[PDB]
């Protein structure tokens, strides 16, 4: 539990980081996603409005605004790489888990040879693909408009987060509240903190479990298709059907997982008398 | 979830004779579809073992159901890094599947919730 | 010198009053004092120095 | 087992600043490492701080 | 103790004045007719474990709620388990020993986890004593089996579930069982054990396997945790008068920082060494036995000469004041005996079990110098001679030096 | 209900308190005795125990021998023991044996020798008991959290005495110490067994009408201490296993919370690894100990004085790398007599104590002893009705009132014996008398 | 550097009689000067330890002259901490101020330099 709280944290220290780094360049896309992400914080009751005017140094994103995220920018991987130091230490009380989720503590192989050479086979294949980007495509996974020098007078056409942070962004438009939105956007990521609770099962994982199997499968197909509502433009029919993904989203958690669980339990059990 | 749990909840299931009709056969085309008979396991085998009771429960096995569970373990372990499936008499077979560790867990997790319960007594 | 159970002389040291709670309560009011312009003392620090991060003075002018 | 021994993270903590054993006689000149210590923390509050306004 | 039957099983009880009654089962399980090596020590302390109506966790918590005590103990003769509660509490007690007959459940975790270490520690702190080891070694020579089968489980011999298993089948029967009832109203006890016990088994008398047969020897513990000797006499038929020979060449000191006035207490002057005569009585045999403990082996040696010295001297010559002193040593020996509850318990369940009948300590016989004389010439000129040396054994005494 | 304990009173002020028992045979007949060490001063501190040896050295009559010759013939025993505030000297005999014994104990209490020669001769065995009570750990811990507790005064002084004192005492300063202590408004002769009460009063009219009263007559069990929070470490790495007392000031026997400090001792209770059912206790402790490993036994105490007393526990572990585990999970159970105990804990302690009053009197010397400790600290028998209604009374916020004024953040006496090397320091064993999170 | 090698130097030195001449008076003063001894030391409490050769000659110390040598360095500890100095029987006299250390270390470092020479023998 305590490996995977502190990757929870580093999840969201990783999004502060991208998107504080993405604001550096000062293009439309840097301005006008600073302007709405950092807006969001004016949902905060009672202080909220004079905490943005805090973040931005003033009453609108620009200089002093740019001059704090690449100070932050520069520290957030170095707290980063703190964390993920820390959230190996916590593991190797356990050390790693398995494929099959049972003990290990049998039949144990040393990190080196075995796994450093294994590791290369994939350091390798990611420098393919960070090849075929960087040398042969590399404004593919950008936004144009971050090409434009940043314009407080003209709203570009769409402003839409870094794909990474999609999902999210659905989840948000889901909710008509601001403050509601914005409390669903968060709950999103720290909702991974409670699997630990509502996961039911006497069993370590899903290599033996076709139903959760099928339930993850659906689980993270409905995460790309959020994902995908998070840049489209809000018309029909993507309003209504992004408020069922995020319903079913949240479902996993809430629901699914431990109804599920529950029930593979009681199938191990009678299915092997 | 607790073994305590789980057992007690599916003996309600097994007593009721519809719903034991239903419950039943579903179970074991789970067991089938699961799929972990095929690499030689036992279902008990697969149970948490990172636990307190559970692994007073391991400890409380007779010695040579416990050298058994340990080369089941060693032998999935070479079956999962190889990805290939036990054949012939490596696989478990329906009748081989017995819950040798059921009795253990169900008497440590007895003793464990009672001292919980009475560790609440009230004087009356 | 040899005996254990006779104690060492710890006159020069030892309060008469030592079991009371004004003994007591006096040692707490310096602790508590300390804790009190440790709290005072972090609180300006905080204040003043996070300031920085509000409007700086050539922002607030253009306003 | 007192949780600041039993936890891993925890524990290192506990191995450096509380149960960390120590001589009973270190004179005020072994202070200077904690005085260091504050030192980098100063540079580091301050220095993040001048970077957010310096160009 | 109006000894009475209830559903089959013999009950003894006393009623009092007092808020706190003791009941008691004494069993016929002791170590002479032990099976296997230890097992009734073993058995002993699976007593309150887990039965199938109540866990030994909840027996334990429901206890404190009466402030009841467990007491228990194992002999050559008995299993012993003895609770001690508030009077009103009879009925609780009463059905926690019914379950403990009929319905242990002796699982393989509660033997290696909770009963053979604690049996372990109950020997090893009875060991820490080098006379206990002397006379437990000298036991062991005299009779070889039965009563000279070990009282405490060891570690060379383990007892396993099923020694333990097969055992209490045998013990924990309807023909094995005593009830005894310190402070207990007779007629409610007759009651509630006929409730109680009836559904337990009938079973069958446990006996020794083998005649008693007496043999002579020596033993050579060697230990580094102290030095004692016991010089033993094996006794063919057992007879009264040992308990007064016993008491009067003594031992101990009746007196704060003193000696003694009897033969073995003077006999240790100039040492710090104690020495104590006992006389065991087992129905079919005795063991007549003075055992000398000390930290100086040379010491130890010295008593040892002047305690077979006394032994012979009184076989020569006891005088009528030194008989009336035997007489009443005896007498108090007897009455502090059936007092203390241990000793009580088992003293009635021999009546009730066996049918030797209880000699009350005011019928305790007076012998006259004459008869004493003749009980210390026997045992001066006894044939079989035993020594069991604990310590330093090379530089204490041998049978044939003595 | 057992039967009532009569009380007479001589004309001297000699108290005599009786208990029959029918059913017995035997009787425990006896002097206690409200004087004991902490009546010395410190020259002839050690004195009390020195009288305990030479009381059986021999009286104007009979010598040493025609004593042990005059007890053996009678059949049982006696014995004496010495405290700080209580000397007891009794006899064991038959029913028929008890005039002797009263006769016996009347003359080596008024009428001994502390001859010279005898006084020369003990004065090498008391020199010899110095350097074997070392072996005595239990003990050896407990005197010195006296010394260390009540640092410099009457209760912190051994009852052996310094070693200077044994070669000075002289038959002069035995005589005084007896002359001046043992008077029979002090005395109390009891019985308890197969005695008769109207036989046992004419025996004191016999025995002991000539004893002296003394000038200025208190109530049986009348007394400032000035408890210091300190330690004693006396490590010895060569030992296998450590012994650790902690104590706080506690109540004395006529405190109104005499019986609230005992309820909040059995909430914490004893334990012993070498008991089967120790493991399976409801105590907290007992279980966090047992679980864990952390110690052999322990053992919770509340030991009363006049005017004072000790309340604590005592400690003995193998365990040397969590002593640390051991003394932080003992203070912060003693915490949660502040914090936490509730009707749950509280009526549990009760029912166990309601019962535990009375079994620990189950022999005619643990009548005799109840009696005669009762006698002469109390002045009076207490009534197990008055002892039922006592401990009913206690309630779990009379408990948490207690705990807070008397442990919660209070100075500890602390002792430690042994491989006490992962023993903390003062400061951080006493920071864990309070909890922060409170 | 080897207690061995400070021991031969020494007593090069007091060999010669122009050069103990000179010297001894001088070690002598030294020593007052250095003022160990009012703390409580003995000079070969001084001694670093903390190597493996010294760790055995610490050993092998008799247990008596083991128990005084903890003794005298918890109590210079005291006085070092409490910054003040032994008075009366504390302070070490020059008679007291044996070399009790020296015997053993220069055993343990004798072994040691042998091996060191025979790992590098040649036959001949
Ligand atoms: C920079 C940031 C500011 C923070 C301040 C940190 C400074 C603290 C520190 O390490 O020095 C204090 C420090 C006090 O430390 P201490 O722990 O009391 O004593 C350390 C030694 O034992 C002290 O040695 P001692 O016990 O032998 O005492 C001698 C010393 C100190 O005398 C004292 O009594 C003090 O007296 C002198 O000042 C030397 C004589 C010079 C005369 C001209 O002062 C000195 O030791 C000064 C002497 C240095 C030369
Ligand atoms: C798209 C839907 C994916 C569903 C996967 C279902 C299982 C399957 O077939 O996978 C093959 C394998 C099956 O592996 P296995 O370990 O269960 O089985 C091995 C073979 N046997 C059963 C014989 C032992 O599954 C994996 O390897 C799953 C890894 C999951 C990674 C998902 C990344 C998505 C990121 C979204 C983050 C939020
Ligand atoms: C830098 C900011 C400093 C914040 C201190 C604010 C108040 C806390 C304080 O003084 O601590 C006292 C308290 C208590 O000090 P204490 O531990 O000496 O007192 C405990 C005993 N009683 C409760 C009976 C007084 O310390 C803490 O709670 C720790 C927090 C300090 C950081
Ligand atoms: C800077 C400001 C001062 C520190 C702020 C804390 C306030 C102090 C009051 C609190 C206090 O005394 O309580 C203790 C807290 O101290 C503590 O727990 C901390 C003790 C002192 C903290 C400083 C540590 C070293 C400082 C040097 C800097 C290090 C270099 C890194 C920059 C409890 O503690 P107790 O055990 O005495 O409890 C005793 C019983 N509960
Ligand atoms: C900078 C980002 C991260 C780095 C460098 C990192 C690195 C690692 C490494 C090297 C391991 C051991 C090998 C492996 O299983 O892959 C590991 C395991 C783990 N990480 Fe991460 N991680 C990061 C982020 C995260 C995040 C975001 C989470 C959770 C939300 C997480 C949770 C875990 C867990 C639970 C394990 C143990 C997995 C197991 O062996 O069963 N980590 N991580
Ligand atoms: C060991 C830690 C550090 C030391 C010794 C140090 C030292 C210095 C020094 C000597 C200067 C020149 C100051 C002046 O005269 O104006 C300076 C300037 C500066 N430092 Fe650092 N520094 C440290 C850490 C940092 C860190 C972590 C940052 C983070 C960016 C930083 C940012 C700056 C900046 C922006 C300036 C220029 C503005 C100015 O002069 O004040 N420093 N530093
Ligand atoms: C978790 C911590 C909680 C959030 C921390 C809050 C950060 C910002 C809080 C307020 C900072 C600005 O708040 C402001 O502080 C400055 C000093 O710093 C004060 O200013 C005052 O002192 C300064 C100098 O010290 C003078 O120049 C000024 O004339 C005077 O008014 C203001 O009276 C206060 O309104
Ligand atoms: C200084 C700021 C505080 C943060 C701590 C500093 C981070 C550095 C810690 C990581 C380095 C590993 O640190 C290492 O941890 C273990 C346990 O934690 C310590 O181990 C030590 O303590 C534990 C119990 O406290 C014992 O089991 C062990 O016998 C002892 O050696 C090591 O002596 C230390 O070297």
């Amino acid at each position: 539990v305590l490996p995977w709280s502190i990757g929870v944290i580093i999840f969201l220290l990783l999004i502060i980081t991208a998107f504080m780094g993405y604001v550096l360049v000062f293009g439309q896309m840097s301005l006008w996603g600073a302007t709405v992400i950092c807006n969001l914080v004016s949902a905060i009751p009672w202080l909220g409005e004079d905490i943005v005017h805090f973040l931005w140094g003033g009453f609108s994103v620009g200089n002093p605004t740019l001059q704090r995220f690449f100070a932050l920018h520069y520290l957030m991987p170095f707290v980063l790489a703190v964390f993920a130091l820390l959230h190996l230490i916590a593991l190797h009380t356990a050390g790693s888990s398995n494929p099959l989720g049972i003990t290990s503590n049998v039949d144990k192989l040393s990190m080196h040879p075995y796994y450093s050479f294994k590791d290369l086979i994939t350091v390798f294949a990611f420098l393919l693909m960070f090849t075929l980007f960087v040398f042969f495509s590399p404004d593919k996974l950008g936004h144009p408009d971050n090409y434009i020098p940043a314009n407080p007078m003209v709203t570009p056409a769409s402003i839409v987060p870094e794909w990474y942070l999609l999902p999210f962004y659905a989840i948000l438009r889901a909710i008509p509240d601001k403050l509601g939105g914005v409390i669903a956007m968060v709950a999103a990521i720290l909702i991974l903190l409670i699997l630990p609770i509502v996961d039911r099962s006497i069993i370590r994982g899903n290599a033996f479990k076709p139903i959760s199997k099928l339930l993850f499968g659906f689980f993270i197909c409905n995460f790309l298709l959020l994902g995908v509502l998070g840049q489209v433009h809000i018309e029909p029919p993507f309003i209504v059907l992004g408020q069922i993904c995020t319903i079913f989203y949240f479902s996993y958690f809430l629901i699914l997982l431990p109804m599920v669980s529950t029930i593979e339990n009681i199938f191990f059990y009678i299915g092997s008398l | 979830a607790s073994i305590t749990s789980v057992v007690k909840t599916s003996e309600l299931i097994l007593k009721s004779p519809l719903l034991s009709k239903i419950v039943v056969p579903l179970a074991k085309t789970y067991v089938k579809f699961s799929g972990y008979r095929q690499l030689g396991f036992k279902m008990n085998d697969l149970i948490i073992e990172e636990t307190p009771n559970m692994q007073l429960a391991l400890r409380r096995l007779p010695p040579t159901e416990s050298y058994d569970r340990v080369y089941r373990l060693i032998r999935a372990t070479q079956f999962s890094l190889s990805h290939k499936l036990a054949t012939g008499n490596d696989i478990t077979k329906p009748e081989e599947d017995d819950h040798y560790l059921i009795p253990y867990i169900l008497d440590v997790e007895a003793e464990a919730f009672e001292k919980d319960a009475l560790d609440n007594l009230e004087v009356v | 010198g040899k005996s254990t159970y006779k104690i060492p002389d710890f006159t020069p040291y030892l309060k008469k009053d030592r079991n009371t709670d004004a003994n007591r309560l006096f040692s707490y009011f310096m602790i508590g004092s300390f804790g009190m312009l440790s709290a005072a003392g972090a609180k300006a620090t905080v204040q003043d120095f996070l300031s920085n991060m509000s409007a700086s003075a050539d922002v607030l002018a253009m306003a | 087992m007192a949780l600041r021994k039993k936890n891993s993270l925890l524990n290192m903590a506990n191995s450096y600043v509380l149960d960390s054993p120590q001589p009973s006689n270190l004179n005020y000149f072994w202070n200077f490492g904690s005085l260091l210590a504050l030192c980098l923390v100063i540079q580091l509050a301050t220095g993040i701080t001048l970077a957010m306004h310096y160009t | 103790f109006s000894t009475a039957e209830a559903a089959g099983v013999k009950v003894a009880a006393q009623d009092g004045q007092s808020p706190i009654s003791d009941l008691s089962v004494v069993l016929r399980g002791g170590s002479r007719y032990a099976t296997v090596p230890g097992v009734s020590h073993i058995l002993e302390k699976f007593a309150f474990q887990n039965t199938v109506p109540k866990s030994a966790l909840r027996f334990v918590r429901e206890l404190e709620l009466f402030g009841g005590k467990l007491y228990t103990h194992t002999t050559r003769e008995h299993i012993v388990l003895r609770t001690q509660f508030l009077k009103q509490d009879l009925p609780y007690f009463v059905d926690a020993f019914a379950n403990v007959l009929k319905e242990t459940k002796f699982q393989q975790f509660e033997l290696t986890e909770r009963v053979a270490p604690v049996a372990e520690l109950d020997l090893l702190k009875r060991e820490s004593d080098p006379a206990f080891t002397a006379l437990e070694a000298a036991h062991e020579v005299a009779f070889r089996t039965g009563l000279g089968n070990s009282v405490y489980a060891q570690g060379y011999s383990p007892v396993t579930l099923e020694d333990v298993k097969e055992f209490a089948r045998q013990v924990y029967a309807k023909q094995n069982v005593a009830v005894v009832g310190n402070n207990v109203v007779p007629a409610d006890l007759q009651q509630l054990v006929g409730t109680a016990f009836a559904d337990l088994q009938e079973g069958s008398k446990v006996t020794q396997a083998g005649t008693t047969t007496l043999h002579g020897g020596e033993a050579r513990v060697r230990t580094s945790t102290g030095n004692a000797l016991t010089i033993a006499l094996p006794i063919a038929e057992p007879k009264p008068v040992y308990h007064a020979l016993a008491s009067f060449l003594g031992g101990p000191a009746s007196m704060p920082w003193s000696v003694g006035a009897s033969p073995l207490a003077q006999a240790t002057v100039g040492t710090h060494t104690s020495v104590k005569a006992t006389y065991h009585n087992y129905g079919d045999a005795g063991l007549f036995a003075i055992t000398i403990k000390g930290d100086s082996p040379a010491e130890i040696s010295q008593v040892a000469h002047k305690a077979v010295q006394a032994l012979k001297d009184t076989g020569a010559e006891v005088t009528e004041e030194q008989a009336a002193r035997a007489y009443a040593k005896s007498k108090f020996a007897a009455a502090e005996a059936f007092e203390n509850p241990d000793s009580s318990a088992s003293v009635i369940g021999m009546e009730l079990l066996s049918g030797v009948s209880r000699i009350a300590p005011e019928n305790v016989q007076k012998f006259t110098p004459a008869e004493l004389s003749e009980a210390a010439a026997q045992l001066s000129a006894s044939a079989k001679p035993v020594v069991a040396a604990v310590g330093q054994v090379h530089a204490l005494p041998f049978a044939d030096e003595l | 209900v057992s039967p009532k304990t009569r009380t007479s009173n001589l004309k001297n002020g000699l108290t005599i308190a009786s208990e029959s028992n029918p059913l017995v045979q035997t009787a425990t007949v006896g002097v206690w005795i409200d004087a004991g060490s902490r009546n010395e001063n410190a020259y002839n501190n050690g004195t009390a125990h020195f009288f305990e040896h030479l009381a059986f050295k021999g009286t104007d009559k009979r010598s040493q021998h025609q004593l042990e010759l005059d007890i053996e013939n009678m059949g049982g025993h006696l014995n004496a023991y010495t405290s700080r505030e209580s000397t007891v000297y009794y006899a064991k005999s038959f029913k028929d044996d008890v005039p002797k014994s009263v006769e016996i104990l009347a003359d080596i209490l008024q009428h001994s020798k502390l001859a010279e020669s005898a006084i020369d001769r003990e004065r090498e065995v008391i020199t010899r008991e110095l350097e074997e009570v070392n072996k005595q750990y239990e003990e050896v811990v407990f005197d010195h959290l006296h010394a260390t507790a009540f640092m410099n005064q009457p209760l912190g002084r051994t009852i052996l005495g310094p070693r200077e004192n044994i070669q000075t005492i002289t038959n002069t300063e035995l005589r005084k110490f007896i002359t001046e202590n043992y008077t029979a408004d002090r005395m109390v002769l009891v019985g308890a067994g197969a005695v008769d009460h109207d036989a046992l009063v004419e025996l004191a009219e016999k025995y002991f009408s000539h004893l002296p009263s003394s000038q200025s007559p208190v109530p049986l069990g009348t007394p400032i201490p000035n408890f210091v929070g300190s330690e004693v470490r006396l490590r010895d790495d060569t030992m296998p296993v450590a012994h650790i007392a902690i104590a706080v000031e506690g109540v004395s026997w006529t405190s109104e919370d005499y019986y609230t400090a005992l309820v909040a001792q059995a909430i914490i209770g004893n334990y012993d690894r070498a008991v089967g059912t120790s493991r399976h206790q409801g105590s907290r402790l007992s279980n966090i100990v047992s679980e864990n490993n952390l110690a052999n036994s322990f053992q919770s105490f509340s030991t009363s004085y006049s005017d004072t007393g000790l309340w604590g526990i005592y400690l003995t572990s193998e365990n040397t790398t969590q002593i640390d585990d051991l003394v932080h999970f003992t203070l912060k159970e003693w915490n949660r007599l502040s914090t936490s105990v509730s009707n749950l804990q509280v009526e549990r302690a009760k029912s166990q104590l309601k019962a535990g009053l009375l079994l620990s009197l189950d022999g005619t010397t643990y009548v005799a002893e109840d009696i005669g400790r009762q006698l002469t600290t109390l002045g009076r028998r207490v009534t197990p009705a008055e002892v039922e209604a006592k401990l009913e009374a206690v309630t779990e916020h009379d408990v948490r009132a207690w705990a807070q004024k008397t442990l919660y953040d209070k100075d500890i006496a602390l002792v430690g014996l042994g491989p006490i090397e992962g023993l903390y320091d003062y400061n951080r064993i006493r920071n864990d008398m309070s909890m922060m999170r409170w």
